[PDB]
């Protein structure tokens, strides 16, 4: 029953939340390593007309 | 001849129960997987190698052949 | 296998058969409860020979410790029945 | 890499905020889900690595070890559920906390782009294991065992730290990528010889090396089942992983300096396999078998050829799984008979046939029956050694023969023959034990279908 | 010697308790039948069904990031080119010698 | 069936004035429970 | 097998055991029955010529030369009955022998089959429970002080008593359980 099993099963939601937070933090840390994006000699690519960044 | 005797042996109930449970769960997930895999191969098919058209840059997942891998 | 489930009657008959084929004993005076040493006047060498005959006729070996104290046909039959687990 | 680290951390508040009778269920379910998530690290590259950030990076040597570490926790929980029944909720939560902390430290250790960070976590794993051994062990020797398991380790690890900081004072960095790209030869000097020794001995003691293996039988015998599982499966592989990482700065001095360790390992595998033939304790026999397998891994790492490294990776994974299964079987027998003496409970095939099948398959994988990954690693190492020197074949074949001998001796003594008459408390095997055994053994026979997942970065 | 031979006040060693005694169909997980059954169910579903089957299928169908077929195709076209032009297949030098400056010995 | 825990004999190892008793230090005595000596 | 062993073997027992062993090994040597009968009668005669010796030292000097001669000519591959400790089917059916207490671990669905058997088993268990309390006292009162000297057990003395320590002799699995 709602508002009753929540008080007994609230703990279960924590691990899944951590997985999402870790994914978000991984992307945020990825955003700080773009000093060479579209600058490597191997993947110097000219941007598409409706493109901002080659990868995110 | 009604000389049937009782055979003393350990309980086979728990071994059979465990085997049935393991088989049931493995099949519970594997049968849909097998059917889906076969269906995907049969109708979706597999990508065929082709030359990259001029002025077109493919996505990173367009360099792979199997649809599930893509 | 197909070996018949031998009974006490068969064991008794076969033991008495082997004993009546021992010519140092007269068969008419032989009985299931007759003692070997006194009722028939046999030596202990004769007793061990009788044990060997029983072993060769039933296809299994009686150990020396058990064999050396089997002095009547009835108790020989009982020993064989206990070893082979005969019901009736 | 945080998408695996954060859920493992969240395992702790979830464990401590759980009901008194839901801790095992929640821990098992969420540890299994973490294992499933970590399974996606196996998509490795033919190029450098999976460099997530400045702190953590993944490699096809690190990924199998990470996946095995994540997979071991649910099995450890299932094994620990039985003998912790009569104990308070707070203490069971503390035990699960120790297991979770061990997993977290191992996960961060295997990625650990920095060598000092690797050392810190590689030594942080020491504390949970020591607490588990000296708190939830049964016999009175556990304390002594803990002391050994402590000091040996530190006796090897303290010089390494000095060496490490020394390197950064000369090179300027301890990042593994920079070290690999800027590596330079080591001149044959006394100072370089002692730097080599300081770099090697810390990982040698935890393999363990044959002369330095005294702590392992004690620590594995006196530890509880979860402790033995984690010690044999993951903690022994830290030395191999560290050697594989650190031998990049030790060339060409490894050519000369490898000889005493090569001789020690090649003779000690024979010695420990022979010791297994005369053993009155199941756990001690399994521990000595672990010593033999790790001696083979030491030989492989010291030869430092591609086939050597592939065989060593495969053998590390296979040995972890097989030794965990063997310890679990021994513990299933022990929880019934409470003796841990191999000769006492006999003829268990007639009473526990499915457990006898599990015993047979575990002995077969320990025996390195093809095409198991145990034999894949064995054969790759043996071929590399043969190329190194053709005379190694005598020692390798003798080790194979003795290994088969003691594995089948262990199987025949416990499962075959006649049951002990006075023992009448051998209950039918529980579904938990059979599930544990299957969850050990199916990954092995299923990994033999895709060997490149466990053959390392030189595949 | 009026000593009791009782060195201290100690509880007797308890006898081990059978889970099958109070509960057949006990699964060996817990003495509570409901928690026992649900522990068995979650272990079997999340171990055999989810991780073991779906994870194995996921590993089986992992995309070729190791570039095995890519290397095979590159080698195929390279061998086709060199065989057509009569070039001696693989060269013994990994780098071009013209762009390496050796140190003159003058010994 | 039960985990071993220290008994009285195990505890008495740590009850002396010092650890590792010697012939010279055998006659030493542990200090009083409260750090007070009789004035005699 | 069944009978309790003694502290020693007397001279007569040693002679009889040598007689049986020599006859069996001569049978191994003499394959055919007529040849065996002839040589066995000769062998019995050769035993009989010193049946009446009164000197124990002479009789002990004998049987010793005899056992030495036996060991010299003992047919290193004698015939063994298949079920005997050296036979080819000695412990063949031990893997089929299951203890009776294992039935206590059967699931109730397993005991639902064979209800009469388990009712009779319950009767046997009750009989054992009472008889054991009687047996302990009877053995304690009948044993000589200082402990038993020979591992021979007494029978039941009263009407309702059962032989002491009978459960594991009466409830043997079978010679061929399966
Ligand atoms: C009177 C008659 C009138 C009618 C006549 C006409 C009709 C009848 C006659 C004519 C027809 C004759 C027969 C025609 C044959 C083909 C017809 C057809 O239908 O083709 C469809 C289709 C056509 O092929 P295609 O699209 O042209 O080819 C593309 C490639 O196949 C793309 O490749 P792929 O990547 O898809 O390949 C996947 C691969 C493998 O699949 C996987 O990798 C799955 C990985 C899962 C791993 C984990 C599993 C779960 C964990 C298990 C744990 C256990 C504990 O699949 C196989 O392995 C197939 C094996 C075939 C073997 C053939 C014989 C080989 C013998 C070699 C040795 C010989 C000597 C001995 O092919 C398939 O559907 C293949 C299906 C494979 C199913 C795999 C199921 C895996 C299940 C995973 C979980 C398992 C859990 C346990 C339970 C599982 C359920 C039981
Ligand atoms: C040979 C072809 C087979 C094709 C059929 C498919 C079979 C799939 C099996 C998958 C693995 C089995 C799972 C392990 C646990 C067993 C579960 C159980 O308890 O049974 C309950 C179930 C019910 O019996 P129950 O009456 O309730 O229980 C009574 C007692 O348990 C008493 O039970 P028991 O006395 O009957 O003993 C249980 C049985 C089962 O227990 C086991 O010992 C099975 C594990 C043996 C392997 C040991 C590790 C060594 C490394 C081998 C790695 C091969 C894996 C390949 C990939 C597998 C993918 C997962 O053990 C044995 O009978 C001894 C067999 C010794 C075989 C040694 C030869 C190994 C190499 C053979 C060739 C492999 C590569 C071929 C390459 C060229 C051809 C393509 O019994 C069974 O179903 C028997 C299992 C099937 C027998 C397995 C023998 C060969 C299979 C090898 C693995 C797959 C080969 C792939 C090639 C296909 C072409
Ligand atoms: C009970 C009696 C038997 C009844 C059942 C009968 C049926 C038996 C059939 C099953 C066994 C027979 C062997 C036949 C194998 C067929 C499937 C196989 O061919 O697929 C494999 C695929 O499977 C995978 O390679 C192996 C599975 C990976 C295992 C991962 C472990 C699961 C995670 C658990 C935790 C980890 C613990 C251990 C840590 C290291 C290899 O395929 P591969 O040619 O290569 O490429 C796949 C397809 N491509 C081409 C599209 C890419
Ligand atoms: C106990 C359980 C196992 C623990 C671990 C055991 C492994 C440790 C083994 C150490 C590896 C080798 C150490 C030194 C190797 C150097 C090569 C040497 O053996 O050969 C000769 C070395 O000569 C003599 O060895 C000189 C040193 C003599 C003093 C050493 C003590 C001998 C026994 C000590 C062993 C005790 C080990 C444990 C210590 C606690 C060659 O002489 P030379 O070509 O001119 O000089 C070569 C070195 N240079 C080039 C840098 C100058
Ligand atoms: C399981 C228990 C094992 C215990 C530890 C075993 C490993 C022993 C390895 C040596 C320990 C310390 C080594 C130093 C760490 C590396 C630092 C380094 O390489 O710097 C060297 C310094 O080299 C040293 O100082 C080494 C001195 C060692 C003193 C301690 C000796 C310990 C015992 C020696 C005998 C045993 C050696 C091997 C034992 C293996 C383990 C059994 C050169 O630097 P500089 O001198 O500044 O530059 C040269 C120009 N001046
Ligand atoms: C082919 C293989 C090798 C064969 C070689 C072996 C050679 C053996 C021949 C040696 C000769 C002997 O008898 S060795 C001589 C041993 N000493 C005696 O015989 C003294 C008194 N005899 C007994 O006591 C007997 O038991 C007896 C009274 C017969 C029965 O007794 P029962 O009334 O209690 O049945």
């Amino acid at each position: 029953n709602v508002l009753q099993i929540v008080r007994d099963h609230w703990v279960h939601i924590l691990v899944p939340v951590g997985f999402v937070f870790g994914c978000y933090l991984d992307r945020r840390s990825d955003e700080k390593l773009t000093a060479f994006r579209n600058k490597s000699l191997l993947f110097k690519r000219e941007l598409r007309p409706n493109e901002e960044v080659t990868w995110k | 001849h009604g000389k049937r005797l009782f055979i003393i042996k350990p309980s086979g109930f728990y071994d059979r129960r465990f085997l049935k449970l393991m088989r049931f769960y493995i099949l519970l997930t594997g049968i849909p997987v097998a059917i889906g895999i076969t269906l995907v191969n049969v109708f979706i098919g597999e990508a065929e190698l082709a030359d990259i058209p001029e002025g077109y840059v493919p996505e990173h997942w367009e360099y792979f052949k199997h649809p599930i891998s893509r | 296998s197909d070996a018949p489930p031998l009974t006490l009657e068969a064991i008794k008959d076969r033991v008495l058969y082997v004993l009546k084929l021992y010519d140092k004993i007269d068969p008419e005076k032989l009985s299931v409860n007759s003692h070997f040493m006194k009722d028939l006047g046999l030596d202990s060498l004769d007793q061990v020979e009788i044990i060997m005959a029983m072993e060769d006729e039933f296809g299994f070996e009686i150990p020396d410790i058990d064999a050396e104290k089997l002095m009547c046909p009835q108790e020989i039959v009982d020993y064989i029945a206990d070893k082979k687990d005969v019901y009736e | 890499m945080l998408k695996i680290i954060i859920p493992t951390t969240m395992l702790l508040p979830m464990t401590w905020m759980s009901k008194h009778n839901m801790i095992w269920i929640n821990a098992t379910v969420h540890s299994l889900l973490i294992s499933l998530i970590s399974l996606s690290l196996l998509n490795q590259l033919g190029e450098n690595s999976l460099n997530f950030s400045l702190t953590f990076f993944s490699d096809s040597l690190s990924a199998p070890l990470l996946v095995l570490t994540t997979w071991l926790l649910p099995l450890m929980l299932m094994a620990s559920q039985s003998h912790l029944s009569k104990e308070t909720t707070t203490r069971k939560k503390l035990y699960i906390t120790m297991l979770i902390l061990l997993q977290l430290f191992l996960i961060m250790t295997f990625t650990a782009t920095e060598l000092i960070l690797f050392y810190i976590l590689f030594e942080a794993t020491l504390v949970p294991t020591l607490i588990i051994i000296t708190r939830w062990g049964n016999q009175t020797e556990r304390l002594n065992a803990g002391l050994y398991f402590l000091f040996y380790t530190l006796a090897g690890s303290l010089p390494l730290l000095v060496a490490l900081v020394y390197i950064q004072n000369t090179t300027g960095s301890l990042n593994f990528l920079i070290i690999h790209y800027w590596s330079h030869p080591l001149s044959n000097s006394w100072s370089n010889i002692f730097m080599w020794l300081a770099c090697i001995m810390a990982f040698m003691v935890k393999m363990p090396l044959y002369g330095l293996h005294l702590w392992l039988p004690k620590a594995h015998v006196e530890a509880p089942i979860a402790g033995s599982m984690v010690l044999a499966a993951v903690l022994l592989k830290l030395g191999g992983y560290g050697m594989m990482r650190i031998t990049t700065i030790l060339n060409p001095l490894t050519n000369y300096m490898a000889y005493p360790f090569l001789m020690l390992s090649m003779w000690g595998m024979i010695m420990t396999s022979s010791i297994c033939l005369r053993q009155t304790d199941l756990k001690s026999l399994i521990a000595y078998s672990s010593v033999s397998h790790m001696a083979l891994v030491i030989v492989a790492i010291m030869i430092q050829t591609p086939w050597s490294f592939m065989g060593a990776t495969a053998l590390m994974i296979a040995h972890g799984l097989t030794s965990s299964m063997l310890f679990c079987l021994a513990n299933t027998n022990y929880e019934r008979v409470h003796s841990r003496t191999m000769i006492l409970a006999r003829g268990l095939q007639t009473l526990l046939p499915l457990m006898a099948t599990w015993w047979l398959v575990a002995s077969l994988t320990n025996l390195a029956l093809p095409p198991s990954i145990n034999l894949i690693g064995e054969l790759f190492i043996i071929t590399a050694s043969f190329s190194w020197s053709n005379i190694t074949i005598i020692l390798m074949g003798m080790n194979m023969m003795i290994t088969a001998l003691y594995s089948l001796y262990m199987l025949i003594t416990t499962q075959r023959g006649k049951y002990t008459h006075h023992i009448n408390n051998i209950k039918p095997s529980f579904t938990r034990e059979n599930a544990l055994m299957a969850l050990h053994i199916l990954p092995l026979l299923l990994l033999t279908l895709n060997p490149k997942m466990i053959l390392g970065p030189l595949y | 010697p009026p000593e009791p031979t009782i060195r201290l006040q100690e509880d007797p060693d308890p006898e081990d308790e059978n889970l099958y005694e109070k509960n057949p169909d006990s699964h060996g997980y817990d003495k509570d039948p409901i928690v026992d059954l649900w522990n068995m169910r979650v272990v079997f579903f999340f171990g055999f069904s989810i991780v073991l089957v779906l994870g194995s299928t996921f590993v089986a169908y992992l995309p070729d990031y190791r570039m095995q077929e890519w290397a095979r195709r590159e080698a195929e076209r390279l061998v086709k080119y060199r065989e057509a032009n009569g070039l001696p297949l693989m060269e013994s030098n990994c780098f071009d010698p013209n762009k390496i400056q050796l140190p003159e010995d003058e010994d | 069936a039960r985990q071993w825990q220290p008994d009285v004999e195990w505890a008495e190892q740590f009850g002396g004035a010092v650890m590792y008793p010697t012939k010279e230090t055998a006659h030493w005595k542990p200090p009083p429970w409260n750090d007070v000596d009789p004035p005699k | 097998a069944f009978s309790a062993p003694a502290a020693y073997l007397t001279h007569q027992q040693k002679v009889l055991r040598l007689y049986k062993r020599a006859l069996r090994h001569l049978e191994s040597w003499c394959v055919h029955r007529d040849k065996y009968r002839y040589f066995a009668c000769l062998m019995r005669a050769r035993f009989d010529e010193h049946k009446n010796e009164k000197d124990m030292v002479k009789a002990t000097q004998l049987l010793r030369q005899a056992e030495e001669e036996f060991w010299y000519g003992q047919h290193p591959q004698p015939y063994i009955f298949p079920e005997s400790p050296g036979g080819t089917s000695y412990e063949r059916y031990e893997c089929y022998k299951v203890p009776e207490w294992c039935l206590d671990d059967w699931h109730p669905s397993e005991k639902a089959m064979y209800p009469d058997y388990f009712a009779k088993r319950e009767q046997w268990k009750r009989l054992r429970r009472e008889s054991w309390e009687r047996e302990v006292k009877q053995l304690q009162e009948e044993t000589p002080p200082g402990g038993p000297r020979t591992e021979a057990l007494p029978p039941a003395r009263k009407e309702g008593d059962l032989p002491p320590l009978w459960w594991h002799i009466v409830t043997r699995p079978r010679e061929r359980p399966m």
